[PDB]
């Protein structure tokens, strides 16, 4: 019985009232209803608009889980297939030079690379590369 | 034709063009002092008018910083 | 004034001299560098703190320190 | 013309002669000055001869230009705004057919224009009210660049107000974060130097206000005819 | 030149530097020329003597102003309608409009009017005439006397004291932790029950007749015997009415719990108890350090004690360290009493005290701005002076290894990890604000990313808030915890389930996002205060930063320019990230608060999700009123608010000089001016006697940041009372 | 006292002020081979004479900007500029070069001070001479 102060927007006058004049975002006609029955299946205040709940409820998971996996696979992708190409190129006698011109056959090969990149991780972090000693890293002084 | 009629674009025209103006004018004092640090040779401006302006020219921000002072308190 | 000290890592590169503008260091004998000669600061009364002396040193961090202090007529700069 | 005209106009006196002020200094005192004797030596664009002679920060033309472009800003943005509140308030408006004249903002300039709590009320305030409720129509737009404008002027401060050694600092910091996981890139980032950061500071914040004005004064000129 | 006499280089200077720097560093006395630790320790104690006195003659000044020029014997016959006066105004400057205009509260000349609440307070604990308040100002002013007479005694050079006497910090805590708060309660507890409680109850009871009158018919029996809760029987009725017998009981130790159906403040019974078991346990906790008999506890047993086995060392010699420092100790009693003063707001905005004070709402907001203010101000404080601990006294051989020691081993991971939440927080707050905006704009507001405050509406609901039907704990009446009996419980649950007061209120996705902008302004903030902190002994582009102090001006531009480095500019930098989340607190409590007070929660409800909202309905919609305060038609009571607004709005403009514009600029400018006097005939007769210079860096940054504080201030202070005053008061 | 033949300047308004007559003023003296212009640190330029030259100026920092200017800005290099410094008294002390050979070049005779025999990292911790109103870098 949680949410005593939310409705579903399916059953709220005020998200009744104002679904009927949901405006078109792209030229397609039919815009505003698929909008109005999208969001007839969401949670809805007072205002009559759609609240999301984030306290991990499965009910509710398309709202915010579904979302975070979703950013955080193509995060992940971008962040190592970048960290990948940064360490091939280290030793390449011009780093520094290969950092403003891309060389893009390489960079390509890591974007391609890349997908399967939380068993990458994981990997390397068994295998030690992913983290330095403290000892083996610039410190400034105390 | 109808321009005075639409203000909105005598209000804009006369904007735009005003900022153009002062952008450029700053440029002119910006380059104005490039010209000073670079090109300028002191063997070909011997007592000369640029020379003379170099030359009085503490009176002169002296005098102009007084003109502000005045204009800016009373105004 | 400000107070000019010359530490021991100094390696007689004379840029530091050449950078002052107020004549105020010094190449003096030496005999823990290769080059022999060591930076010295005779007339710090004259220094005015303006650091050129430490942007011209090449070691590491600096061998030449500048320590801002009192400041008098001479180390402020003053024409009147 | 007025007691409020007259005002006006020798306000525009003061700010000119005040910019000038600035760039004539800049102009004559570039080669060298009584602070720094051999200013030409180093060159048009320097930040500073450092703290020495109890601070020279800015004595160079280019932070001579930096300081004008503020003063420049300032000026025509009291002209302009004279402008379009004069404009508004005794030539534009409509005219009925017996030949009298209404006027947009019924010739309030002559009696509020005279203190600043008029210059923000009844011209800020008043004529801010096309731009603040431009949401949900075709005036949109410039809301939204409204508050833009009014944006990136604050963010513009952040390289105004402070200096890179506590960025350097932090940058070392991060910089660790980033050779911990050995991601740390070949090219050593750094803090924009000084002469960056003013440039930087002033660029954005002359965008902000430009952008700003820009915007509130079509959205205001664009519901009254 | 002789000053400044407590230091040499600054007294040789020719110019007017000497001046500017002679003031900075007055109050600075571990730097002065020849200073010992024992004439430190002393000069500070008379200081700290002076504060005290000066504190006394301000609350003095307060009472005496409201007893002479008020209207308080008038105030409490409508606490409702009439408005307190602060004080009398005599201006000559003013014209004839300003005087019909101030001419108010129903007075016969110019007046203010009081917005502190000290009406409220005067009220509730039982002063009902002036010349009680005359009587507390001669009072306060006897006792200012005395503390600065103390101050002179224990100046002088045989009741001077010694360094040992300073550092005893067992006795300290031992005195202060059962005297100065366990006593002090206790005095107060008794205080409400012999003398506040009965003029609650309309009995008169002052110097003349308490020692006669018993507080309860059964005076000290049951005390003794056991028989205490016949003190908490017959409690006040609800319909009892504040200052009369109508209604009232004879109880005087009760945990009644909720508020006064009357004046909507806690009931002073409960006050009672609270301050009295508040005394007990402080009384007890000061028994607990040894002194010289053998019995209690030795802080540097305890310290050394209580080492870990992954911290290396513990919390060991961080006695000697606290002991030693005064820095340290100031730091921690700055952060001390920022939290408490920031918890004071909190718990009084919603848990109001005195009498009629929720209903005069302009003094709340008020009450609530001021001390938030000044928490952050003291947090800062705390930084900003253990930096300065760190620079001076802070030794890396005696703490070698502890828990102080071991930061600065993992000082770049506290940053980085610190810097990387602050740009999570900020980027996804900005963007769903941004996104929120946008769609709004585009005459779309139903696709706005509106996120509940769960979590909130669930620690609302285990307080026992049933409106969101959590049903759990308190809100819960089958659980344990509601199944307990006790005596709170029936009033608590029927003040926190009514929407008329602000205990507890009602929380939706706007509050959502702002809670989460100012966890974002408190942790950026936190970040420049720590990384200024724990940087301030050195780094990678200065590891020499200790050698040159606390506050320098930079190290020139050499090493691709190091301006701003100082750990003093750390504290510079994060002033400002202060007052902008300061700003956002206020701004939010302010105008939910409107709302609440106008009925109209839905137009927070509604426009507090998007950036446009707070523009339009917030600051756009509220300051008609204010700068309306004088027209070219006429002037009203807020022409003195306006003006200040405008004032604000002026200095912090100014500030942006100093802020911006750099030094070399203005000492060339100077020299003109010199060079232009010098010359000038009728003026080289009188000539200076200090150099002329320009502001000194550091000096200017202080300046501007001065400047800027003061504007920012005003300009919101005079926006909040106008705005408050004039849509309701 | 000091010599003469000043060179053939038109004045300016940036040149000395009281502190001159009432502080200390400096000189500097230099023998050119041509009457020539050189570009005075005060604002515009002047003819410097052929033979000996002496100017008078009100900073050490304009006579040695003066010195660089001569050394660097002639293809006939001079290297006999001398500076002193005129105390209101008229007495004349010779500053630069100290003793005659530019002191960016090794040259016997001279004591070495100023110089600390440690690094930078091996300065005494600040807590340590706490109240001796010495900074780490004093002792
Ligand atoms: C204090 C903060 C907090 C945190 C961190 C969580 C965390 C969680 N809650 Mg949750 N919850 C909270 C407060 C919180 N809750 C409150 C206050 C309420 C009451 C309103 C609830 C009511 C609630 C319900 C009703 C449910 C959760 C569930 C969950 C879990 C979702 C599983 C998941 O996404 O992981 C998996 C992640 C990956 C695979 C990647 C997750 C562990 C769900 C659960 O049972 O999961 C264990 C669930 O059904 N929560
Ligand atoms: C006829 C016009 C004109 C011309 C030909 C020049 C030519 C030159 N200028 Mg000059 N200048 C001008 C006008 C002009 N200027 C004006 C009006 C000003 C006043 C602002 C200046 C101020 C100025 C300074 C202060 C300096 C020069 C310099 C220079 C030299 C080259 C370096 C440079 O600026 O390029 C590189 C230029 C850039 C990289 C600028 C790009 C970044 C701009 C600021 C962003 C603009 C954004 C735009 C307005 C809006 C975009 C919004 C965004 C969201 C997309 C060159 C001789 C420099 C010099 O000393 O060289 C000798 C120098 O230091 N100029
Ligand atoms: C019982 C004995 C006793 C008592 C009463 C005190 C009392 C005091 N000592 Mg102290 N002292 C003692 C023994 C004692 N000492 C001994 C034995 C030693 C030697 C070991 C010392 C050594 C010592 C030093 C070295 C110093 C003091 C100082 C002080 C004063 C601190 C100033 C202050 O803020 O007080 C007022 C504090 C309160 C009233 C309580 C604090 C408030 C807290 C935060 C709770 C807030 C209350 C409530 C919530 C708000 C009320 C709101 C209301 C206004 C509406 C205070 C008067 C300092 C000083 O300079 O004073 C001259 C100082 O420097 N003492
Ligand atoms: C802490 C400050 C304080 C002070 C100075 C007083 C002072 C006084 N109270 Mg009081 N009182 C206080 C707190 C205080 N009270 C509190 C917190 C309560 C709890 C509700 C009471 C409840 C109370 C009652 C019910 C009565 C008094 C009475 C009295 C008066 C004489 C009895 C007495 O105290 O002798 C104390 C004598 C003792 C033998 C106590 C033991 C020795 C102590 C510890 C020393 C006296 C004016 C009586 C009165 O008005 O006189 C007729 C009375 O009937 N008081
Ligand atoms: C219990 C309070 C307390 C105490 C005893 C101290 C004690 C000390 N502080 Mg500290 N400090 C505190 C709180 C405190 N602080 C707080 C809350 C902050 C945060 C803002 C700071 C921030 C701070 C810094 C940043 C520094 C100190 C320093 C010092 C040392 C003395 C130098 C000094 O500030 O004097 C001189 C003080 C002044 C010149 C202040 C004058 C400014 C005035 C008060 C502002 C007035 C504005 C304007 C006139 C208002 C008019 C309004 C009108 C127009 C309407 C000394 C150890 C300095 C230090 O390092 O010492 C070693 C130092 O650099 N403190
Ligand atoms: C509105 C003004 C403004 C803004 C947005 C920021 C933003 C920031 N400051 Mg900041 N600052 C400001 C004013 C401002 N400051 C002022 C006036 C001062 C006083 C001098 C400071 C002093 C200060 C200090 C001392 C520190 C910061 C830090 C930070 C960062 C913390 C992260 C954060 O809060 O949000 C996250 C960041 C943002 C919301 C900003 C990004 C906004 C854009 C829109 C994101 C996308 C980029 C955009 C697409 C690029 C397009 C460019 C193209 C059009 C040309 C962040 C970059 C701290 C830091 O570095 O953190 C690590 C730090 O140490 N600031
Ligand atoms: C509101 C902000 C503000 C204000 C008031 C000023 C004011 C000033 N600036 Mg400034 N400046 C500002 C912002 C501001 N600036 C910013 C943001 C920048 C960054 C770019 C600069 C950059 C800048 C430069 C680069 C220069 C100035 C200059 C000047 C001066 C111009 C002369 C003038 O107006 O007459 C004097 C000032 C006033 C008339 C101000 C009004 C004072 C009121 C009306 C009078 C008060 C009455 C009396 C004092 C009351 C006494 C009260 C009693 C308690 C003592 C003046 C002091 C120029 C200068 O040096 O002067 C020529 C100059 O070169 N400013
Ligand atoms: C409300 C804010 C929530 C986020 C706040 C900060 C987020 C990160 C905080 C983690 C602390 C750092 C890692 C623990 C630091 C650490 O591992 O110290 C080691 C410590 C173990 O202590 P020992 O028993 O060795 O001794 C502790 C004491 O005896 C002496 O320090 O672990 C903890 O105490 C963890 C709890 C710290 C709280
Ligand atoms: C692997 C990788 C990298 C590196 C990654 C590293 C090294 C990561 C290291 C991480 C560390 C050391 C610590 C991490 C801590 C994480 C915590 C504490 C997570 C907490 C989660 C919580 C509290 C979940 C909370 C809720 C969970 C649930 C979904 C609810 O409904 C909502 C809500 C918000 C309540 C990079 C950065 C190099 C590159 C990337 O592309 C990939
Ligand atoms: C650097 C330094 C420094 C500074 C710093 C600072 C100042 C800090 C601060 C900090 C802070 C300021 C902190 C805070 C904290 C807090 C906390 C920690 C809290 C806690 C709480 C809790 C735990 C609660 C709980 C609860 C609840 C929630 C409910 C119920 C009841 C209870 C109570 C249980 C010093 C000087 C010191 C020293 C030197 C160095
Ligand atoms: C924030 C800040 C920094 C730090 C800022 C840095 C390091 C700049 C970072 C810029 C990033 C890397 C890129 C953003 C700007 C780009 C032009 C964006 C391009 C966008 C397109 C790709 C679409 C300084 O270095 C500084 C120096 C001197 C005075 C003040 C300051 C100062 O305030
Ligand atoms: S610049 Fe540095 S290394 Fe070179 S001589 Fe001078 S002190 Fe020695
Ligand atoms: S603060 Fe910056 S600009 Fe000013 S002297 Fe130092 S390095 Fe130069």
């Amino acid at each position: 019985d949680d949410f005593a102060n939310l409705t579903p927007c399916s059953e709220n006058p005020a998200y009744l009232a104002k679904s009927k004049n949901f405006l078109n975002t792209t030229n397609d006609p039919n815009s505003g209803k698929i909008r109005a029955e999208r969001y007839a299946s969401a949670l809805c205040g007072p205002e009559g608009y759609p609240h999301l709940i984030v306290d991990g409820r499965f009910t509710h998971a398309g709202d915010f889980l579904i979302p975070s996996i979703l950013f955080l696979y193509i995060a992940g992708w971008i962040g190592w297939v970048g960290r990948s190409y940064l360490i091939e190129i280290r030793e390449s006698k011009n780093p520094e030079m290969q950092e403003v011109v891309i060389n893009v056959p390489l960079a390509i090969k890591k974007m391609l690379g890349g997908f399967l990149w939380p068993l990458a991780a994981v990997g390397e972090y068994t295998s030690g590369k992913l983290v330095m000693k403290d000892s083996e890293i610039p410190t400034s002084p105390r | 034709p109808y321009q005075a009629i639409d203000y909105a674009t005598q209000l804009s025209l006369f904007t735009h063009h005003m900022w153009i103006g002062g952008f450029l004018i700053v440029g002119a004092g910006a380059h104005g002092a490039i010209f000073m640090v670079r090109d300028y040779d002191p063997a070909k401006n011997v007592n000369n008018l640029l020379d003379r302006m170099l030359r009085h020219r503490d009176a002169i921000i002296s005098h102009l910083n007084w003109v502000c002072i005045f204009l800016g308190f009373h105004s | 004034s400000h107070s000019v000290k010359i530490y021991d890592t100094c390696i007689g590169c004379t840029q530091c001299v050449r950078a002052c503008p107020l004549d105020v260091l010094e190449m003096v004998p030496w005999d823990g560098c290769k080059a022999a000669q060591i930076a010295s600061s005779p007339r710090t009364e004259d220094c005015v703190g303006c650091k050129r002396c430490e942007t011209a040193c090449p070691t590491d961090f600096l061998s030449i320190r500048v320590y801002l202090g009192a400041e008098t007529t001479r180390s402020m700069g003053l024409a009147y | 013309l007025g007691t409020a005209d007259f005002m006006v106009h020798h306000i525009h006196a003061f700010t000119i002669h005040v910019t000038a002020l600035i760039l004539l200094k800049g102009v004559l005192y570039a080669r060298s000055s009584r602070l720094v004797p051999d200013k030409a030596n180093l060159g048009f664009r320097f930040p500073c001869d450092g703290p020495g002679r109890g601070g020279t920060c800015q004595v160079s033309g280019w932070d001579h230009v930096f300081l004008g472009l503020f003063w420049m800003y300032n000026s025509l943005s009291i002209v302009i705004f004279h402008f379009s509140w004069k404009m508004q308030s005794d030539v534009w408006g409509t005219v009925s057919p017996d030949g009298s004249v209404t006027h947009v903002t019924l010739g309030n300039f002559a009696q509020s224009a005279i203190t600043i709590n008029g210059w923000l009320r009844d011209f800020l305030w008043a004529q801010a009210a096309n731009v603040i409720n431009s949401y949900g129509s075709a005036l949109s737009a410039y809301g939204i660049m409204f508050l833009a404008g009014h944006f990136v002027f604050a963010f513009s401060l952040m390289f105004l107000f402070s200096g890179r050694g506590y960025w350097q600092e932090l940058i070392e910091s991060i910089v660790w974060a980033h050779n911990k996981l050995n991601v740390a890139p070949a090219i050593q980032p750094r803090a924009l130097s000084i002469i960056q950061g003013r440039a930087v500071g002033v660029a954005h914040y002359l965008l902000g206000g430009i952008v700003t004005t820009w915007a509130f004064f079509l959205a205001r000129s664009l519901s009254i005819g | 030149t002789k000053f400044p006499k407590f230091s040499q280089d600054l007294a040789q200077d020719p110019t007017t530097r000497r001046i500017w720097y002679g003031i900075a560093t007055a109050h600075d006395f571990e730097t002065h020329d020849g200073m010992t630790e024992e004439n430190l320790y002393q000069k500070i104690f008379a200081s700290h003597f002076g504060h005290i006195a000066i504190i006394f003659l301000w609350t003095s000044g307060t009472l005496f102003h409201v007893a002479w020029q008020g209207n308080f014997e008038q105030w409490i016959k409508d606490p409702l309608n009439i408005r307190p006066i602060a004080h009398a105004i005599w201006d000559p400057h003013f014209g004839e409009g300003a005087v019909n205009a101030f001419t108010q509260a129903g007075a016969s000349n110019p007046v203010n009017i009081a917005y502190s609440g000290v009406y409220h307070w005067f009220y509730t604990i039982g002063m009902t005439t002036n010349q009680e308040l005359y009587s507390g100002a001669v009072f306060l002013l006897v006792l200012a006397s005395l503390f600065l007479f103390a101050g002179w005694l224990h100046l002088q050079p045989k009741f001077r004291p010694s360094l040992a006497w300073f550092k005893n910090a067992e006795s300290r805590l031992n005195h202060h932790l059962a005297g100065l708060f366990g006593v002090s309660s206790l005095a107060w507890a008794g205080h409400l029950v012999h003398v506040a409680i009965p003029e609650a109850r309309g009995q008169h009871v002052g110097w003349d007749n308490f020692l006669s009158t018993p507080p309860h018919p059964a005076g000290l029996m049951p005390f003794f015997t056991g028989n205490w809760g016949v003190y908490a029987a017959d409690p006040d009725t609800a319909g009892h009415i504040f200052g009369t017998s109508e209604g009232a009981g004879t109880a005087i130790l009760t945990f009644l719990g909720g508020f006064h159906p009357q004046t909507e403040s806690l009931w002073l019974t409960d006050i009672a108890h609270h301050h009295l078991a508040i005394a007990v346990i402080f009384i007890i906790a000061g028994h607990m350090y040894r002194t010289n008999w053998g019995i209690g506890h030795s802080i540097k047993e305890i310290l050394n004690a209580h080492k870990g086995p992954l911290t290396g060392a513990g919390h060991t010699n961080l006695y000697d360290t606290i002991n030693n420092s005064l820095h340290f100790q100031l730091g921690l009693a700055l952060a001390s009493l920022g939290v408490i003063t920031s918890l004071v707001a909190q718990h009084m905005y919603s848990l109001p005290s005195y009498a009629f004070i929720a209903q005069d709402h302009t003094t709340q907001a008020a009450l609530y701005t001021h001390h938030q203010y000044i928490a952050g101000f003291l947090m800062v404080g705390a930084f900003a002076h253990g930096a300065i601990f760190f620079v001076r006294d802070y030794d890396p051989v005696a703490n070698k290894d502890n828990v102080l020691a071991r930061m600065l081993e993992h000082k770049e991971a506290l940053i980085s990890h610190l810097s990387w939440v602050s740009l999570f927080l900020g980027f996804h707050t900005l963007g769903l604000y941004v996104h929120n905006d946008v769609v709004v704009a585009f005459g779309t507001p139903e696709k706005q990313i509106l996120i509940e405050p769960v979590f909130a509406q669930w620690i609302q609901a285990t307080s026992g808030k049933a409106l969101y039907g959590f049903d759990v704990l308190l809100s819960n009446p089958d659980s344990i915890a509601s199944t307990t009996g006790a005596a709170w419980l029936p009033g608590w649950l029927d003040a926190i389930n009514s929407g008329t007061n602000s205990l507890f209120l009602t929380i939706g996705p706007g509050d959502f996002l702002v809670h989460h902008a100012i966890a974002l302004g408190l942790h950026t903030t936190a970040l420049i205060l720590i990384k200024g902190a724990l940087d301030a002994r050195g780094s990678k582009l200065m590891p020499d930063k200790k050698d040159f102090g606390y506050s320098f001006p930079c190290d020139g531009p050499g090493r691709g320019g190091t301006c701003d480095i100082s750990a003093w500019d750390a504290f510079y930098l994060a002033m400002f990230w202060m007052l902008n989340t300061l700003g956002w607190l206020t701004f939010y409590w302010h105008w939910k608060h409107l709302g609440v007070w106008s009925g109209n929660v839905a137009q927070f409800n509604e426009n507090s999700t998007y950036l446009m909202g707070w523009f339009r309905d917030y600051l756009w919609a509220n300051s008609a009123q204010l700068i309306n305060g004088y027209n070219p038609y006429g002037v009203n009571n807020l022409s003195v608010w306006a003006w200040m607004f405008l004032f604000g709005h002026l200095v912090w403009a100014t500030g942006f000089m100093f802020l911006i514009s750099w030094r070399g600029y203005w000492q060339e400018l100077i020299e003109t001016i010199v060079w232009a006097h010098e010359r000038t005939p009728l003026a080289n007769l009188v000539r200076w006697k200090d150099k002329p210079v320009a502001l000194s860096i550091v000096q200017a940054r202080l300046v501007g940041l001065a400047h800027f504080t003061v504007g920012y201030v005003l300009t919101y202070a005079a926006f909040l009372i106008a705005s408050t005053a004039g849509k309701f008061g | 006292e000091l010599s003469g033949q000043p060179p053939k300047f038109g004045g300016s308004t940036g040149g000395l002020l009281s502190k001159a007559n009432r502080e200390e003023k400096y000189a500097i003296t230099w023998t050119s081979a041509s009457e020539q212009v050189f570009e005075m640190p005060t604002g515009g330029a002047a003819i410097m004479n052929e033979g000996e030259n002496l100017l008078y100026l009100a900073r050490k920092e304009q006579c040695l900007a003066l010195g660089t200017q001569l050394r660097t800005k002639f293809k006939p290099k001079i290297q006999d500029y001398k500076i002193y410094r005129v105390y209101p008294s008229g007495e004349v002390q010779y500053l630069h070069p100290a003793d005659g050979v530019f002191p960016e070049k090794v040259n016997e005779g001279r004591e070495a001070q100023g110089t600390k025999t440690r690094r930078i990292g091996q300065n005494p911790e600040p807590v340590t001479i706490k109240f001796s109103g010495k900074a780490p870098y004093e002792v």
